[PDB]
């Protein structure tokens, strides 16, 4: 069968141009035409660019003009693709497929293992920690929900505790979301009895290791 | 390059007749209302001559196999073959057919032949692959399935093609004085054999094998096929034998008539007159 | 990239048989029959499942059949084992351009579909005091795994500045989402209501936070 073998995971910055190699086994490059698709993270796949068949001429989607450009070298069995213009959201494993040029029935037999392209102009930095406060029978009636925001944080991981691993029950620490500015954010809540917050006392305990960062946040209604 | 296409064996021998068909102008010299007699190697009448499929498909039952086997050149050989399709393209005669020896190419292909007396290390399974050219949008013809290495090349010779309803095609080939004689008709679908070439190759012929063209077969994710397969094909391969033949040139020099004087006593009879 | 729709989740128990549909127009799956069907296990490269329309190439089982009608083509999958719990993408070409469209993920159910439990949080007054601010809308309990997030400003959508994560599986084995979106102080106070629409198997359930300070 053909095999599509993909050039290593590579690290850019914002502004950059980054070059995927792409060699085909088993079948030799002119007998099958050659499509790049991309996939970020958990989205889905998207099309750049391939070989219309029958019209013998590269094309390019609508997203990537004048910013990518596929080459093909048929000595060398190696299918080239060049992105220019790098930003963080073309963070995302870019795989190399093929179709059939005799049939041109436009089905994508054969992928490579993908390409992790990472962008990010990203270093340390702790985190900026806010109160998510409660409200007087804030959610579910007599419970009320209280939270915490570890906010732009890189790199992963931070750990939260609620005042200092007294309460577990009722914990709730969430994933990350990497934004698009290549720093990380987290919120983890609590939910408790709306009768406790009276007497009870609600501290959350960010401590970020890569920072050396330790934040101790008292969250209170307001 | 070297496809290793091999299948257990060449189990059945199959066998039919050659009623008259094997005879060729012996000499290329006219002659007019004659009845001339030659000893030469000709095809014997009603030999049992060998009924080859080398592309012999399986039914619904099953997919095609190959068994294209390498024969004796002994003497000569009367090679036919009626085909709609261009699958055998030619043949390869030599001795031992690597790079020991020399041996002889025969490619014919749908612009031109390519005739090549040259050292050839000949895959153990040969054919001439097609492939898809994307750029060109046609197909196009590898011979390098056919032979690994090229070395030693004394010989060349490019020209019009001859193999290209059914229409049936007669070869004879003699390999004497270091003279390759080709002989041909074609017919659609008695009849003189004409004289095609005398190639001046200088060599030794021992044995043959018919060269056969197979499309790539461009195949979905799971198929084991060989990815090598193209339609199907049949050829008949006899020997020709020393015989002393009567030949019956015409006013206009077509020989109308021959007889075989070793057939029947009858024949002899007519021969002795 | 999103040029074919597709639904976000099916639901089918082992065994089943269960129907993804991918609905295009005229021009790319009701002008050709050039549709292909892939499957995706998470973190690894897609796989062919169904080839022109209704064809199938081998090793993959019998399970998996596919079809078109106008301008809607569909996957169906038989036999529901656990090797198919995964994302499905359709493809088609559209003339000039070849394009996947969306995802959906095949849930072979091993639990009771859970509903999501969802707490939408105002930016902090501290945040804005930075002149950033900040919503927050948690999602968690929720059985299958798939769950979509859309964003209401007043009763106008909110295209931009949503960033959420994909659902992880939690200790619960349901899954739990995040999603936050980002304004300016100045947009938070001048609209007079924001609200986090979250919908799962087709039931939307709406978290409504306002400035009321
Ligand atoms: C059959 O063989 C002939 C000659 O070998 C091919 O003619 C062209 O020969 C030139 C010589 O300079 C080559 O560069 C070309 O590549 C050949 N043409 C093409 C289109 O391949 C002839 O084309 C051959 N037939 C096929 C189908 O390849
Ligand atoms: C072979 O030729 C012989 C005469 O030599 C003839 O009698 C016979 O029918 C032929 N046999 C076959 C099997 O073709
Ligand atoms: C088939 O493979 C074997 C193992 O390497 C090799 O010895 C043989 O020459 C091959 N057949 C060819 C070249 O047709
Ligand atoms: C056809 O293919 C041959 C390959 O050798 C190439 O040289 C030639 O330029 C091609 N013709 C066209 C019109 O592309
Ligand atoms: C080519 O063959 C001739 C004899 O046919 C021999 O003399 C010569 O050495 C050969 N060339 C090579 C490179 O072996
Ligand atoms: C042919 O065989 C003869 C006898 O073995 C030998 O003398 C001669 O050199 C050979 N010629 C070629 C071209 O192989
Ligand atoms: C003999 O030749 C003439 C022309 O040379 C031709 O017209 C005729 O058909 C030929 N056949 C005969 C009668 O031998
Ligand atoms: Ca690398
Ligand atoms: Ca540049
Ligand atoms: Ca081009
Ligand atoms: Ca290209
Ligand atoms: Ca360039
Ligand atoms: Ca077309
Ligand atoms: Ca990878
Ligand atoms: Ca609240
Ligand atoms: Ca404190
Ligand atoms: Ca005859
Ligand atoms: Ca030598
Ligand atoms: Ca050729
Ligand atoms: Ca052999
Ligand atoms: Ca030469
Ligand atoms: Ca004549
Ligand atoms: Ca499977
Ligand atoms: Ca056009
Ligand atoms: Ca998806
Ligand atoms: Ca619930
Ligand atoms: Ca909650
Ligand atoms: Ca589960
Ligand atoms: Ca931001
Ligand atoms: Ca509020």
């Amino acid at each position: 069968q053909v095999q599509l073998v993909q050039s290593g995971a590579e690290v850019k910055k914002p502004g950059a141009s980054v070059k995927v190699s792409c060699k085909v086994s088993g079948y030799t490059l002119i007998e099958l035409s050659m499509h790049w698709v991309r996939q970020a993270p958990g989205k889905g796949l998207e099309w750049m660019g391939g070989f219309d068949p029958e019209d013998v001429e590269t094309i390019y989607a609508q997203q990537f003009q004048g910013r990518v450009t596929m080459t093909e070298d048929t000595s060398t069995d190696t299918a080239y693709m060049e992105l220019s213009s790098l930003r963080s959201e073309d963070t995302a494993v870019y795989y190399c497929a093929t179709g059939w040029a005799y049939k041109s029935t436009w089905y994508f037999g054969y992928w490579g293992q993908g390409t992790l392209v990472t962008v990010s102009s990203a270093s340390t930095k702790g985190p900026s920690v806010f109160p998510l406060a409660p409200s007087s029978k804030s959610t579910s009636g007599g419970t009320a929900a209280l939270g915490c925001l570890v906010k732009d944080y890189f790199p992963e991981p931070v750990t939260v505790s609620w005042n200092s691993g007294a309460l577990t029950s009722g914990v709730h620490t969430f994933p990350a979301v990497l934004q698009s500015s290549g720093l990380y954010s987290l919120s983890s809540v609590v939910t408790v009895p709306s009768s406790s917050l009276g007497t009870q006392t609600y501290i959350c305990n960010v401590n970020h290791k890569p920072s050396n960062t330790k934040v101790d946040k008292k969250v209170e209604p307001k | 390059q070297c496809v290793n296409l091999t299948t257990r064996t060449q189990l059945p021998p199959a066998y039919t007749n050659s009623f008259t068909r094997g005879v060729y102008y012996p000499d290329k010299v006219f002659r007019s209302s004659v009845l001339h007699s030659t000893q030469d190697l000709f095809l014997p009448f009603f030999s049992n001559v060998t009924w080859f499929h080398a592309i012999h498909v399986s039914g619904t039952n099953g997919t095609k196999r190959f068994d294209n086997p390498v024969l004796p050149f002994n003497d000569g050989v009367y090679f036919a073959s009626t085909e709609k399709s261009n699958i055998i393209r030619g043949w390869i005669f030599g001795t031992t057919l690597d790079s020991k020896t020399q041996s002889l190419l025969i490619v014919n292909n749908a612009t031109n032949v390519v005739i090549k007396v040259c050292e050839f290390q000949f895959c153990n399974d040969p054919f001439l692959g097609v492939y898809y050219h994307k750029n060109n949008k046609s197909w196009m013809e590898s011979e390098f399935r056919v032979y690994s290495s090229a070395n030693n090349c004394t010989f060349e010779y490019v020209s019009q093609p001859f193999l290209m309803f059914k229409n049936l095609r007669e070869f004879v080939f003699k390999n004497i004085d270091g003279y390759f004689k080709i002989y041909s008709k074609h017919t659609p679908i008695f009849s003189a054999l004409e004289p095609l070439v005398d190639l001046p190759i200088g060599i030794n012929i021992t044995r043959f094998q018919t060269l056969l063209a197979l499309h790539r077969s461009y195949l979905t994710p799971g198929d084991s096929s060989s990815g090598w397969t193209a339609g199907a094909a049949a050829y008949y391969v006899g020997y020709l034998q020393p015989r002393t033949f009567l030949l019956k040139y015409n006013e206009n020099g077509t020989i109308t008539d021959a007889v075989d004087c070793a057939l029947d006593p009858l024949s002899e009879t007519k021969c002795t007159l | 990239q999103s040029a074919l729709t597709q639904p976000p989740s099916a639901s089918g128990s082992p065994g089943q048989s269960v129907t993804i549909s991918c609905t295009g127009t005229s021009s790319d799956v009701g002008g050709y029959n050039y549709v292909s069907w892939y499957q995706q296990h998470p973190g690894k490269a897609p796989k062919l499942m169904i080839y022109e329309v209704s064809k199938r190439p081998s090793g993959v089982p019998d399970r998996f059949s596919g079809s078109k009608s106008g301008n809607t083509a569909s996957l169906t999958v038989s036999g529901l084992q656990a090797e198919d719990e995964a994302d499905y993408y359709c493809s088609s070409y559209a003339g000039s351009r070849m394009g996947f469209g969306g995802g959906t993920k095949l849930t072979v159910l091993g639990q009771p579909k859970a509903a999501p439990s969802v707490t939408l949080f105002p930016p902090s007054s501290e945040e804005l005091q930075a002149n950033k601010a900040t919503l927050v809308c948690l999602i968690s309990d929720f059985y299958p795994g798939a769950v979509t997030v859309a964003w209401k400003a007043d009763s106008s959508p909110v295209k931009a500045g949503v960033e959420t994560t994909t659902p992880s599986k939690q200790s619960n084995n349901k899954y739990a989402a995040s999603s936050y979106l980002s304004l300016t102080p100045e947009q938070w106070k001048s609209h007079r209501s924001y609200s986090c629409q979250v919908t799962h198997e087709g039931s939307t359930v709406e978290k409504t936070v306002a400035p009321t300070e």
